[PDB]
């Protein structure tokens, strides 16, 4: 029939292996709680804390028993989960990039569609003709026939209002694909090293033999990827919270000093004179 | 690639300015206000204008004629 | 090599992975939050209001 | 003594950005799914380059 | 294999969406619930359920693209085609020396 | 520091110079180079990529329905 | 069941439903036929981010002092505006259809929705009353310490912050504020109203012909007095014109205005001249009103009121406190910004004081009954219904409230109002075994507000002296004597 | 309160047989785009008189005045200190579209205030609510009894559809005149 | 960033304190020049002055210069790199298919 058009959905081993992921949040409980609590009051304060820092927590505890999961519970979906692209720019760094748009998505809005007014930044703004530019013209620029070329110029403005959020896009995407690279290229190679070597013992059969050691060489292997491992995840979370900072908090930097009140049990009030 | 928070103005320097409630005493300008009959003729041009432009369904014109 | 592909980075089977998990963590959330602390207990034990009384003579 | 935690997980969630942070994350999930990957994989049109 | 242990064979079976019929009972489904609630034009459910779908499909017929998309009508890989002079004519009266 | 569409000010209302210095100059000359310049960089640079491929435009399927015949 | 004993009467309510709109809309013509003529103009003003208006009692709760109407009146006012706030469900068979008849059913099964009309009970007091004993003192009662709790991390903030946040000389008051249901002990209001110390010092400037100057005691205490003097305008305008200058004078020498070293705010300069406009030495350019003598300084009329709330501001409370803040106060919080819910709260603050207007001039508490200042504690929010105090308690709590709400700062009195809110429940039924000493039992005599009272020092709080131990007590309580002794 | 059930299946049977549009169908199509972008515009024009017959003389000024205009980029020193602005200035500050013109007229006009929240709100969107729903309503019944007159295919497809008949039984009724008389069948 | 972030800083300050520098030294009357008048009946100045209004009105004047004009300058830039490439006649619609009788 015409009106029938089909698609086809690719289902496998999902809910069973997703389950026993926030099972295992009640066991680890958070452990990383408090170095993202200390991570947090570095780079930021502020009221909504507390979001952004509950947001971080699900993310990385996410990451880190998915990696654990990889690294011992090796079943189905939770050998590729790491090896694979999608999860990692989509399972953990999509997260990271929508977390402080959606704690701080009111003020980086207004501050957005006010850079889309774009105007020249003036430090102790006490001049008079900025502010005839500001409110006749609509900025301190010349915008003289910009109109005969409004079509373009509400885009530009608009990259030009978010050109400094892109950077931290750029840094999750380039983080994500460095994880997925690491993962792959590393299991790749050392898996390629032992089937040398597994051809090299198998054609000469004096040497295939737990030369090593049953016990020895799994050990100092168990020890090398989690060491490696733990390496890269302390990156991956170091640097996407270091860069949070250094290019979306750094906006929100808003210290007020504390003025002493002296007018505590009396306020004027619209009575008083009128 | 991309800009910074580092190489640009924060949202306490654009929006610097907190809030102060301006109070005007009353003189008696808000007084003696005109056009008493203004908003009976607004509603009247608005049902105007919403007949002018209203279309009833006529299914009838799809009636098997042939 | 398998994981280099476009099949893989917009995986249906990954987003119904992530879909089914934060479901499920949005069902256990008032579970995780059900952690106590310990500092109304010390308040309760150490705020002490002062109970001295006045005595003009 | 009342507790959203305990009587009203809508309240519970309006009250805290960091439960709508996973809901939003689905939904750009799904959406970019819709935009992308719909036609270009899962379509029977489009469902030959998985050979 | 290493491959072998980057590759994701988990998988049970397809699930075949017939998504034209799903939007049909979809439409059938909201056209059914507006009668049975006898509901208004002005309501917010009837303009959520019905204004969309029908301003997607008046932009669709209002469509009138003077040239279809970029890599559906042009800029295409398209082998060089014979010349009337020089060397390819010549292959061509061989050719048709040769069949004739 | 340095940050972007950002300027201090000295006690006099002057700009402080970041990198160069342009008040040298006089006000005619500034006024001159200033009239016809705008707060707007990339755009006149497509603008004018652009009028250059309107100049290059292909009219080949003009030319099969014979508009230049 | 309640819905067909509702339908019962629903016939009978349409009559008394319209004729208390009648009465609405005459009563208000003739206050905003006064307030058109009496009231100034608070101009509306938007928040530091300018996109969404902010509203202050201050500026915009005004006071009718000289208002020609009876208490019960007024509360028939703002019951019916009430009422027809709770009539909007009938809105829904109007844009829904036919079946938005199931939401006007779940609007009459419980009567707490409903309005006045389908209440049994004819005084409006008793009719307020029974509404609050049913559903609204329940409704309250499970607000109250959430959002004392929102209040608390507010000041405290957030994530472990409180080192960087709190101040180290308003704890005590803190604690006997947010902390007074672990010991028992009553509450002192000077103790809240130390919370403002968090915030900067609230001025109001004077606009004139040449400057704007700042409000003081003095000049405050100078303009009342030739207010009172009843002296012709040309004598008044002078007198006035006199004070300011004065005052001018002393600001000037004092170094110019508060406003003016506080972040956030600021007086600009005379303006710079630019390039080839700079004439030598003088890179400035003063004002218009500068040629004008000083001599002839006269107020223009405007006001500028600038609370300075660094922390309080409404504005910062966020989506969340300023819902339960209406919750608690039983207004409407749903689906609409934080805007129009400050309205809301500011048009009740401003209910609320004109309410204690009309009881002073209707002589004060005493004059009450019973069940109309226990409805009047209700409306305040200090008392809930299982509580059953005395009389002096009540007119104490009503004192205590009506001056912290003179202050006009919605945060202290929430603090305040919460914690009259915080019950417990026990799990065993023995305990709480039956207390041996009478009830609670106060005066109007025991509230200090005509004495200043410092913050106590952090982990070195002070006892509490009775007002009637101060020397001239009884001299000073004079007016609240001879009202209790009458 | 019936036609935009029948042009559901109408406009899927378009877009689908899309090849089968007329000149005269295309017009009609751009006269409800035409109507339903106008639809728009007369709502906002109803949303702005209808909030401002419930604004307050403060809400008014709060969009002549430049001292509320301006708070974005000016301090509000600047309107304090008693000079600074003169009175041209003040003039070229102040808004000059219709809107500020509809609103200082106004400003000499009686009308039934209310305090600045959702009714002074809601009495704007619904006059503008009705406004659009009904436009495009009755926009939709012009270009169904424009299809129905209209001799073509789209318009056998209304009109069968019209008659009662189920949205599959029209298709294939419409579709066994289109291989015959259109395509011309084998 | 580049290093090019003072000079256009420096630059922007130039322009911008030399239009106010022009504005300074012209002075007074501007309100009774003609382009003031014609300013004042321009629905571009109505738009370029409501955009810096508070009340979200940044937010309606970038969403309907989007709305309006920002879609035709997506088209135009989408068309910049097809305006030098070879496309192929149009193959205008005969206007003869789709006319059936009714019944
Ligand atoms: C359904 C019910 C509808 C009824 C209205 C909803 C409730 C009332 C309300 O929301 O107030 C309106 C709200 C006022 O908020 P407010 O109460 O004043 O709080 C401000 C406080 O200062 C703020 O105080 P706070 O800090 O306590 O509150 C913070 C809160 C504040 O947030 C909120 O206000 C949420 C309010 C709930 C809204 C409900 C939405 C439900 C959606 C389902 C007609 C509309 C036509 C247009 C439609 C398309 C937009 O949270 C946030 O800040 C984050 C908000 C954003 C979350 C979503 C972010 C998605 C990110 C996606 C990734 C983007 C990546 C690309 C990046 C590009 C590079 C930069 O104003 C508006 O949003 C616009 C008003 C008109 C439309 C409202 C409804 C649609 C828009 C939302
Ligand atoms: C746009 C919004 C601009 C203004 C916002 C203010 C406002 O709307 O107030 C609502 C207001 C919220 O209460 P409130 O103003 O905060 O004052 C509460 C009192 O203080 C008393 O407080 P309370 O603690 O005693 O609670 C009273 C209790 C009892 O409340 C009642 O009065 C009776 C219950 C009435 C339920 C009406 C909702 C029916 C929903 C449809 C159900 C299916 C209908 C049949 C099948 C179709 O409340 C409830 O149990 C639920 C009330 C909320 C129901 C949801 C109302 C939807 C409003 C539409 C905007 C939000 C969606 C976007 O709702 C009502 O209480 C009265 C009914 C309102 C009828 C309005 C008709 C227009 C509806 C437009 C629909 C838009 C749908 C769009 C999404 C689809
Ligand atoms: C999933 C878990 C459940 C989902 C619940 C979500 C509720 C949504 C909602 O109400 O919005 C209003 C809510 C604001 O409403 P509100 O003015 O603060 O008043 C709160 C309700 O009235 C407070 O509710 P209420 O106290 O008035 O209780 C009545 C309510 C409660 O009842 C229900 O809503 C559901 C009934 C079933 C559960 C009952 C359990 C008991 O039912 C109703 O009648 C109205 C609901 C419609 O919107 C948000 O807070 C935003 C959150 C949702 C957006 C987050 C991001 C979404 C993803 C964005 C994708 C694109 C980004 C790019
Ligand atoms: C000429 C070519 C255009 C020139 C440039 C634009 C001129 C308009 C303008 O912006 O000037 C500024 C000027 C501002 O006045 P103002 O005195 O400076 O401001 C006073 C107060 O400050 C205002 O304070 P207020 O808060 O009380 O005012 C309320 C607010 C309005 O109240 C509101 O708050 C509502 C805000 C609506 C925001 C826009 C919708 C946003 C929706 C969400 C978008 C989400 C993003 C979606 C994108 C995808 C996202 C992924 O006022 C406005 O903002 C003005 C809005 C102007 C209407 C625009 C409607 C656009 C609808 C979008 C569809 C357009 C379809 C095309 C229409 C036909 C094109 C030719 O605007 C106007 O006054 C014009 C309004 C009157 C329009 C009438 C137009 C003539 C129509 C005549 C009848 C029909 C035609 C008859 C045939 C004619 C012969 C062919
Ligand atoms: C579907 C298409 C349907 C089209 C229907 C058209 C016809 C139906 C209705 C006709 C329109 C009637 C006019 C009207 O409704 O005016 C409403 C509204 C108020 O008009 P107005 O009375 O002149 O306001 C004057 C003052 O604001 C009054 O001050 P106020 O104190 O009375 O209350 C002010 C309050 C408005 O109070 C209310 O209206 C209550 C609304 C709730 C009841 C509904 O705040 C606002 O003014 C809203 C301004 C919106 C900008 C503020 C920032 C919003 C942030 C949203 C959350 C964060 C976004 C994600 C962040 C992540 C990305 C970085 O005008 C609007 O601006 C509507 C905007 C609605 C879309 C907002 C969506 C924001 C999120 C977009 C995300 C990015 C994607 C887009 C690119
Ligand atoms: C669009 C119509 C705007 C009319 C107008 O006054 O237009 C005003 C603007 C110029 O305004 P400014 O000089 O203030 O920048 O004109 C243009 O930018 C070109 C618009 C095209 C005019 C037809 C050629
Ligand atoms: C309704 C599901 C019908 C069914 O039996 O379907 C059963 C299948 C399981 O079939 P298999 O395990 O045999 O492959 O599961 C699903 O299709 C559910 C998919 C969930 C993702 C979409 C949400
Ligand atoms: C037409 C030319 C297009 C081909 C190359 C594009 C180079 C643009 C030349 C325009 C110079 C104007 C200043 C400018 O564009 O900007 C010059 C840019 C700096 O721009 P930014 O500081 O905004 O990044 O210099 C560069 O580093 C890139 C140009 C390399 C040559």
């Amino acid at each position: 029939m015409l009106n029938s058009n089909i698609y086809i959905i690719i289902y496998g081993g999902i809910i069973m292996y997703s389950i026993m992921i926030i099972i295992q949040m009640f066991l680890y409980n958070f452990s990383n709680k408090i170095y993202i609590e200390v991570e947090i009051n570095k780079y930021i304060l502020s009221k909504n804390n507390i979001d952004i820092y509950w947001i971080i927590c699900n993310c990385t505890i996410i990451i880190i028993i998915t990696t654990l999961n990889h690294i011992i519970n090796k079943i189905g979906i939770y050998n590729m989960i790491e090896y694979n692209i999608c999860y990692w720019l989509i399972g953990t760094g999509l997260g990271l990039y929508i977390s402080p748009f959606i704690v701080f998505g009111y003020k980086f809005f207004v501050y957005i569609m006010d850079l889309n007014n774009y105007s020249l930044n003036i430090y102790h703004n006490n001049n008079k003709m900025n502010d005839i530019q500001q409110i006749y013209n609509g900025t301190n620029y010349n915008d003289t026939m910009i109109f005969f070329i409004k079509d373009i110029n509400n885009i530009f403005t608009i990259y030009r209002s978010i050109n400094f959020f892109m950077n931290w896009l750029y840094q999750m995407i380039y983080y994500g694909v460095r994880m997925w690279l690491v993962f792959v290229l590393h299991s790749f190679s050392l898996g390629s090293f032992g089937e040398l070597i597994t051809v090299i013992t198998d054609n000469n059969l004096i040497f295939n033999v737990f030369y090593i050691g049953l016990l020895g060489l799994g050990f100092i292997l168990y020890l090398i990827v989690i060491f490696y491992l733990g390496i890269q995840i302390y990156v991956y979370i170091s640097f996407s919270l270091s860069f949070l900072h250094s290019t979306i908090l750094l906006f929100l930097v808003n210290y007020i000093p504390h003025y002493n009140n002296k007018s505590i049990f009396n306020t004027f009030t619209n009575k008083s004179i009128y | 690639m991309g800009g910074k928070a580092s190489e640009a103005v924060t949202i306490a320097f654009r929006f610097p300015h907190r809030t102060t409630f301006l109070v005007k005493q009353n003189v008696g300008q808000k007084l003696n206000k005109g056009h008493q009959t203004f908003w009976q003729l607004v509603a009247g041009g608005w049902l105007f204008f919403l007949l002018i432009n209203r279309t009833s369904f006529k299914p009838k014109l799809a009636a098997p004629k042939v | 090599l398998i994981p280099v592909s476009l099949v893989d980075l917009i995986n249906i089977n990954i987003i119904f992975y992530i879909l089914l998990l934060y479901t499920l963590l949005l069902f256990f959330i008032p579970l995780f939050l059900a952690s106590i602390n310990y500092t109304y207990h010390y308040i309760y034990k150490y705020y002490n209001y002062n109970y001295n009384f006045i005595n003009n003579n | 003594v009342y507790t959203n935690w305990q009587s009203s997980y809508t309240r519970l969630f309006v009250s805290k950005p960091w439960m709508w942070h996973p809901l939003a994350w689905m939904t750009l999930s799904v959406g970019i799914w819709w935009k992308f990957g719909k036609e270009s994989l899962c379509n029977e049109r489009s469902f030959y380059i998985h050979t | 294999s290493p491959n072998e242990h980057l590759m994701f064979f988990d998988f049970s079976s397809w699930l075949l969406v017939d998504f034209g019929k799903r939007w049909e009972r979809w439409v059938s489904f909201k056209k059914s619930f507006l009668t049975t609630t006898r509901s208004p034009y002005w309501s917010p459910q009837f303009f959520l359920l019905t204004f969309f779908q029908l301003r997607n499909s008046n932009v669709k017929l209002c469509e009138n693209w003077n040239w279809a998309p970029k890599g559906d009508d042009f800029n295409l890989l398209h082998n060089s085609a014979a010349e009337p002079f020089g060397r390819d004519l010549k292959a061509h009266l061989e050719r048709e020396a040769g069949a004739k | 520091g340095e940050l972007s569409e950002y300027v201090e000010v000295n006690e006099k209302g002057m700009p402080k110079p970041q990198a160069l210095s342009l008040w040298n100059m006089p006000y005619a000359k500034r006024r001159a180079l200033t009239k016809f310049a705008r707060g707007v960089r990339w755009q006149f640079i497509v603008l004018f990529i652009a009028l250059y491929n309107f100049k290059n435009r292909d009219d080949s399927h003009l030319l099969r329905r014979g508009a230049y015949n | 069941t309640a819905v067909v004993k509702n339908l019962a009467k629903l016939p009978a309510a349409t009559s008394q439903i319209l004729t208390n709109v009648s009465k609405l809309q005459t009563f208000h013509g003739l206050l905003e036929e006064r307030r058109d003529k009496y009231a100034p103009l608070a101009y509306h003003t938007y928040d530091n981010l300018k996109q969404k208006t902010t509203w202050h009692p201050i500026a915009h709760a005004w006071v009718d002092e000289g208002l020609p109407v009876s208490k019960k009146e007024y509360n028939e006012y703002c019951w019916l505006k009430k009422d027809m706030q709770r009539l909007l469900p009938l809105a829904s068979p109007f844009v829904f259809g036919i079946y938005g008849i199931l939401p006007l059913a779940v609007w009459l099964s419980n009567d707490g929705y409903l309005p006045s009309a389908f209440s049994s009970k004819k005084d409006i007091v008793s009719k307020k009353l029974e509404w609050y004993s049913s559903y609204g003192d329940d409704l309250r009662q499970q607000v109250g310490p959430m959002l004392q709790h929102r209040l608390k991390r507010h000041l405290r903030g957030t994530l472990n912050n409180e080192h960087r946040l709190m101040l180290d000389e308003v704890t005590e008051s803190y604690k006997e504020i947010f902390y007074s249901h672990y010991t028992g002990q009553l509450r002192d209001v000077r103790k809240c109203a130390h919370l403002r110390l968090y915030d900067g010092t609230s001025t109001v400037l004077l606009l004139t012909n040449k400057e704007p100057v700042e409000l003081t005691s003095e000049l405050l205490q100078k303009w009342n007095a030739i207010k009172a003097a009843k002296l012709s305008p040309e004598e008044e305008k002078k007198a006035r014109n006199e004070a300011l200058i004065e005052a001018y004078k002393e600001q000037e020498l004092h170094g110019g205005p508060h406003v003016k070293h506080m972040q956030g705010y600021g007086i600009p300069a005379d303006t710079p001249l630019l390039g080839e406009n700079a004439k030598g030495d003088q890179y400035t350019q003063p004002p218009e009103s500068a040629s004008i003598p000083l001599e002839q300084l006269e107020w223009t009329g405007d006001t500028v009121f600038i609370p300075a709330e660094y922390r309080t501001e409404m504005e910062d409370w966020g989506r969340e406190l300023t819902k339960l803040a209406n919750q608690f106060l039983l207004l409407p919080w749903r689906f609409v910004s934080n805007a129009w819910n400050q309205r809301r709260l500011v048009s009740w603050f401003e209910e609320i004081l004109q309410e204690d207007a009309l009881i002073a001039k209707e002589g004060g508490v005493q004059a009450l009954s019973d069940d109309e200042l226990k409805v009047a504690l209700l409306d305040r929010a200090v008392i809930r219904c299982d509580e059953e105090l005395t009389r002096g308690d009540m007119e104490a709590r009503y004192k205590e409230i009506s001056w912290l709400m003179s202050l006009r700062n919605p945060f202290i009195v929430l603090a305040w109002q919460t914690g009259y809110y915080r019950s417990t429940y026990s799990p065993e039924d023995d305990l709480p075994e039956a207390s041996i000493l009478p009830k609670l039992n106060r005066t109007v005599l025991d509230v200090d507000v005509h004495n200043e009272l410092a913050p106590d020092h952090p982990e070195k709080p002070l006892p509490r002296v009775h007002p009637a131990l101060y020397p001239n007590s009884h001299l000073a309580l004079a007016k609240e004597v001879a009202v209790l002794a009458k | 309160t019936h036609a935009e059930l029948h042009l559901f299946d109408l406009d899927e049977f378009m877009q689908t047989y899309k090849r089968l549009q007329t000149r005269q169908d295309w017009l009609i199509e751009n006269k409800c785009k035409k109507s339903r972008l106008f639809s728009y515009v007369a709502a906002v024009i109803a949303f702005t008189v209808g909030k401002s017959a419930t604004m307050s003389d403060e809400a008014i000024l709060a969009k002549i005045d430049p001292y509320v205009t301006s708070e974005v980029r000016v301090q509000r020193g600047a309107w304090w200190r008693s000079g600074y602005f003169t009175k041209e200035e003040v003039e070229m500050m102040t808004p000059k579209g219709p809107i500020a013109r509809y609103y200082k007229f106004l400003l000499g006009v009686r009308r039934f205030p209310l305090k600045h929240g959702a009714l002074s709100w809601a009495c704007g969107f619904v006059p503008a609510w009705l406004t659009f729903t009904s436009l495009n309503h009755w926009a939709q019944n012009r270009r169904l009894n424009r299809y129905l007159t209209q001799e073509s295919v789209f318009g056998e497809m209304a009109r069968e559809l019209v008659r009662g008949k189920t949205a599959d039984e029209a298709t294939t009724s419409v579709m066994a005149r289109v291989e015959k008389e259109i395509l011309g069948v084998h | 960033s580049s290093p090019l972030v003072p000079v256009w800083n420096d630059l922007r300050a130039l322009q911008v304190f030399t239009s106010q520098e022009y504005m300074q030294k012209r002075g007074p009357g501007f309100t009774n020049t003609l382009e003031y008048k014609l300013s004042c009946l321009n629905p571009v100045k109505w738009y370029d002055m409501m955009k810096v209004m508070p009340g979200g009105k940044a937010f309606v004047g970038t969403a309907l210069g989007l709305a309006l004009f920002g879609g035709w300058g997506v088209e135009f830039v989408k068309n910049i790199s097809v305006m030098t490439k070879e496309k192929p006649p149009i193959d205008w619609n005969n206007e003869k298919l789709g006319h059936l009788t009714r019944s």
